[PDB]
């Protein structure tokens, strides 16, 4: 009834000003009431069965004053034959359809915006209506309805052109690569409701984009060109300024939008295609070519910008900037490491220390470009321990960083390796060679054995080790014993831990055994009152008559000081809570250690000692565990047996001037030395009294090449060790106590500290009794800080004692000195004697039945003792 | 009134009595056709103006009358030739039949019946009515391609309900993908030359 009153009023409102009114009726909304209709003149035309040509003719030609109400049970007839379409467009429809369902299913109840929603009649289904209700904010207007109807087609849940664009640009990145068209199906569905006009309109109102015939391809050109222009080459901007966004306010939007696209890693993703689009359009990188590299710290636009700066600096290093462009050399580095492509791809970050550590090496080279010179061995040593190993570090580092740019096969720099290596073989090594010869020529320390101030290796356990008992805690610390170490490990490992706490050190160093190979370094440190060379061992050695090699001998050297030893096969994280017990007298305890020596006399890896500067370096910024203040542990005990070299090419002339008469008692002969009796120096051999300098039971002199010259290449030639100087005999008596373990770490399970007892079995006999936790092995950098929830259990973690919650903060010395009585409360004889029982130490921070060690109790109660 | 379309419509009579129209002076040695894209909903204004122009222009020049939808109605009542070309089946089989039922009104042949209605070459022009009723299969640039078979050198004017960008013709809500160029712009879309009735 009232639907008919409003049908009458709606038809009256159409027929007041249009002679012809449509009414499509697939819903058949007023099928019965057709003649109840009050209209002056109006003729209903059910068009469905009509000759629609002859009824257009009826409407237009035949009856030019007659009013008409057209009807169908479907939409228009096919548009190719829709004679009526021009009328259908310029005229009007009576809405037999009801807006209220749509309005309230949008939320939007609004009987005004109803007329635009009526202009959107073909948009609607319950899904879109209610999704739009999910987005509606009923102070809507036609433009917000438009923007939101865009947003509704676009799948976002806020209606803003940047975010819409982010969606559409997702759909563009799809459409450009991976079998999609819902960008253009969205655009077409926008156009279906006039909204695509509103899209490319509000792309001016918000994004300052226009074109006469726009596409997301053209916008992506114009907008790429914006931040491309803002980051363009300052030497070559203008020729790339001319393909940009339609307005500078759009450029500003586009910069804030591209700053967003960078920062908000939601939408980084569209640079998965811009950097592919944006070369072959103009090849502007090939137009830029020789533009300044270090200034481009600013610009992150493409792979090509980056590769410009690469090749512009590869240029500067085949032009081979020994003479150093220092502050421009710096200008780029950290900025690139922090900038987008670097942040995507670490090998690019490596470029900037392939730079930074060459920036070292060539600054270093410049300041010491004739090699180095100082007045005597003490003043050369003084300068060495400031700096004159940093030329190892820097070369090593930057080559490995260059090679870390190259990590993915990107050899995008290669041949300047051959320049900088020629610095090595043919200059760096080549020169100071001669220079510290002129000092040993000045001094003849050969058989003139004193040097100002600096300490000596020749009597260490006899006159230093037990003299470390000057603080009342001290009698003992654990040793790691290592083969081959270019001294700068023992500056990088410590200086790159100047950041650490009571994990601590002091800048100090001292002079080693003069023949630089492993086992004579070992002998002077084998625990002793005297150091032994003896016949039958040759290049194997002793102290107190016990020897540097063979496992049974190796644990036995130490028994004179209660000790024992363990392999590099075993130390690594050598077995858990039993570590409290196997050791408790041992004034000395040993671990063997060998990664770089296993690259050395392994002659296939001598040419690969830059790969020791990789594989061993990934172990050697690291080392310790088992020491920092907790379950009591105290000091460093490792130091250099010998230094060594590396160089990236076949040798110079200065790399191999050679021997005089080799000694008959050759104790070892080697790639860079010989030990043996009666040898004073020569033009390119240093030769002097090992018997003065070594403190070992040894008559010898030495043969050493003066300068970077060399001998019989046993186990190396580009890697060598043996002779007089500090990439061979700087020994790191840095004051040290603990570090950052990864060296010598792999094979055993974990040893998560050790903790329990000071008892045979964990067996207790007082009515309340001491679990005497013998503090012996802390945390450190693999072993545990874990709070201990200590209680006795059966096999299945079921309680049979009181429980204690335990943690520590101590580093105290002398292994006999260190009990903690965690006094547990005990339950008679509940223990089933056919079954095993244990002290659970929970990880008190996760409280599982985490770990346990063996207990049996059946109390002889207190009165049996007292 | 829209004064811009009323001005452009008054320039039908101005171009007709100016030299270029009846002398065909684009190059002169040409069929002197002309172009008149107009705002698509202004049907009534163009129809009624040309119903008036049939009464007014005989003060100046010689012509006759056409009605756009009447010319179609005079030969069809529905797809019509569809219903008639159903006869093709026995003659050559179902291929020609189906292609002639589906692929309707090839526009070349629109020419002759207007030359039977009006002596086109003897007129200075012909005036249309019903105008933007264009949505059968007849298209503006196609009608302008067809009638040059029979108009001779006599001018024809492409009244079209929509736009012609100086190249792309399009009616109504945006249709067709085609151009016309032998015809001169009677008055273009744009500039003060498109709007010369100030106060």
């Amino acid at each position: 009834t009232l639907q008919n009153q409003e049908f009458i009023a709606g038809l009256k409102a159409k027929f007041a000003e249009h002679r012809i009114v449509f009414w499509h009726d697939p819903d058949k909304r007023f099928l019965e009431e057709l003649d109840n209709l009050e209209l002056e003149n109006v003729t209903l035309l059910d068009m469905t069965d009509q000759s629609q040509l002859a009824v257009k003719k009826r409407i237009e030609i035949d009856e030019p004053e007659q009013q008409f109400l057209l009807w169908f049970p479907h939409d228009a007839p096919p548009k190719e034959f829709d004679w009526l379409l021009d009328i259908r467009l310029y005229s009007t429809e009576f809405h037999a359809d009801f807006a209220a369902i749509t309005l309230n299913t949008l939320g939007i109840p609004q009987l005004g915006l109803r007329e635009h929603i009526q202009r959107r009649k073909a948009f609607f289904s319950t899904k879109r209506l209610s999704a739009l209700k999910g987005l509606v904010t009923e102070q809507e207007n036609e433009a917000s309805l438009d923007k939101k109807m865009v947003a509704v087609i676009a799948g976002v849940k806020t209606a803003k052109t940047e975010e819409i664009l982010f969606s559409l640009i997702t759909q563009y990145v799809n459409q450009q690569k991976d079998d999609d068209s819902d960008l253009e199906n969205t655009l077409a569905m926008l156009k279906r409701h006039d909204l695509e006009g509103v899209l490319w309109d509000i792309l001016n109102q918000e994004m300052g984009y226009q074109a006469e015939h726009p596409t997301l391809e053209n916008l992506i050109l114009k907008l790429f060109c914006t931040d491309l222009s803002a980051q363009a080459d300052p030497q070559k901007r203008e020729w790339l300024e001319k393909n940009v966004l339609a307005t500078p306010s759009g450029r500003a939007s586009a910069l804030a939008f591209m700053v967003t696209w960078r920062a908000d890693r939601r939408y980084k993703e569209a640079y998965d295609y811009c950097a592919q689009q944006m070369q072959d359009a103009l090849r502007p990188e090939d137009q830029y070519r020789l533009s300044s590299p270090y200034d481009l710290h600013e610009c992150e636009t493409t792979l090509s910008i980056e590769q410009t700066i690469i090749h512009a600096l590869v240029t500067q290093l085949l032009e081979e900037s020994t003479t150093l462009d220092r502050e421009a050399f710096k200008k780029l580095l950290s900025e690139r490491q922090s900038k987008y492509w670097c942040q995507t791809r670490q090998e690019y970050c490596a470029i900037y220390d392939a730079l930074r550590q060459a920036e070292r090496l060539l600054n270093l080279r410049n300041r010491h470009i004739d090699g180095f010179h100082y007045q005597d061995s003490a003043t050369f040593w003084k300068a060495y321990c400031e700096e004159l190993f940093r030329f190892d570090q820097a070369y090593r580092l930057f080559n490995e960083y260059a090679l870390l740019v190259h990590s993915k096969g990107a050899m995008i720099l290669k041949s300047l390796d051959d320049y900088i290596e020629a610095l090595y073989s043919n200059w760096y090594l080549a020169e100071l060679s001669r220079s510290w010869n002129k000092v040993l020529e000045t001094e003849n320390r050969m058989q003139e054995w004193r040097i100002a101030g600096v300490p000596r290796q020749q009597n260490f356990y006899n006159e230093v080790v037990k003299p470390q008992f000057n603080n009342p805690q001290i009698k003992r610390v654990f040793v790691i014993i290592s083969d081959a170490l270019r001294y700068e490990v023992a500056e990088e490992l410590g200086n790159q831990i100047n950041t650490e706490k009571r994990f601590t050190a002091e800048l100090r160093s001292q002079l080693g055994v003069l023949p630089s190979y492993t086992q004579l370094g070992m002998a002077a440190l084998l625990p002793h009152d005297e150091i032994c060379y003896q016949p039958g061992s040759g290049d194997i050695v002793y102290a107190d008559g016990l020897s540097t090699s063979g496992t049974p001998n190796r644990d036995t050297i130490l028994k004179k000081y209660k000790g024992m030893a363990v392999k590099s096969d075993d130390l690594l994280k050598w077995k858990n809570q039993q570590g409290r017990d196997l050791i408790r007298d041992y004034e000395v305890v040993y671990i063997w250690h060998n990664t770089i020596d296993a690259m050395g006399d392994s002659a296939s890896t001598e040419e690969k000692t830059f790969e020791a500067c990789r594989n061993a370096v990934v172990e050697l910024k690291d080392l310790v565990t088992r020491v920092i203040n907790r379950l009591h542990g105290t000091r460093i005990i490792v130091t250099a047996d010998h230094g060594f070299l590396f160089q990236q090419q076949p040798l110079s002339g200065q790399d191999k001037t050679t021997l005089q008469i080799k000694p008959d008692n050759t104790i070892k002969n080697h790639k860079r030395f010989i030990i043996g009796h009666q040898l004073p120096a020569d033009d390119f051999c240093w030769k002097g009294k090992v018997a003065d300098t070594a403190g070992v039971s040894d008559n010898s002199e030495f043969l050493i090449p003066k300068g970077i010259q060399r001998f019989h290449f046993s186990g190396g030639a580009r890697f060598v060790h043996g002779g007089a100087m500090l990439q061979e005999v700087c020994v790191p008596v840095l004051q040290v106590k603990a570090l950052q373990k990864t060296a010598a770490e792999k094979q055993p399970q974990r040893r998560p500290v050790d903790i329990v007892k000071h008892h045979p079995l964990i067996k207790l006999v007082n009515n309340i009794d001491k679990v005497s936790l013998l503090q012996t092995h802390p945390v450190g950098e693999l072993y545990e800080p874990r709070t201990l929830n200590i209680f006795i259990v059966d096999n299945a973690n079921n309680v049979v004692s009181g429980k204690e919650r335990i943690c520590f903060d101590s580093d105290n010395n002398t292994m006999e000195k260190r009990v903690r009585d965690v006094t547990l409360k005990l339950i008679g004889a509940n223990f089933n004697r056919r079954n095993e029982y244990w002290l659970i130490l929970e990880d008190a921070q996760t409280e599982t039945g985490y770990q346990k060690y063996p207990v049996i109790i059946d109390l002889a109660f207190q009165d049996d003792f007292f | 009134i829209d004064p811009v379309l009323e001005y452009r419509l008054s320039q039908v009579q101005s171009r007709i009595s100016e030299e270029r129209f009846l002398k065909n002076n684009g190059s002169g040695n040409e069929i002197g056709f002309w172009i008149f894209d107009y705002p698509a909903q202004n049907e009534l204004q163009v129809r009624e103006h040309l119903k008036y122009l049939l009464r007014n222009l005989e003060k100046d020049h010689k012509f006759a009358h056409l009605n756009i939808f009447q010319i179609i109605v005079d030969m069809l009542t529905e797809r019509g030739l569809f219903d008639r070309v159903c006869q093709q089946e026995v003659k050559v089989g179902t291929e020609a039949l189906k292609k002639q039922l589906v692929g309707l009104l090839n526009q070349k042949k629109i020419a002759d019946y207007i030359a039977k209605k009006v002596d086109l070459q003897n007129q200075e022009f012909v005036i249309l009515t019903g105008m933007g009723n264009a949505w059968p299969l007849v298209r503006g640039h196609e009608l302008m391609s067809a009638l040059q078979d029979v108009m001779g050198f006599t001018p024809l004017l492409m009244f079209y309900p929509g736009t012609y960008s100086g190249h792309d013709l399009s009616p109504l809500a945006g249709i067709d993908s085609r151009n016309y160029y032998r015809a001169f712009r009677l008055v273009p879309e744009s500039g003060p030359a498109a709007t010369l009735n100030p106060r």
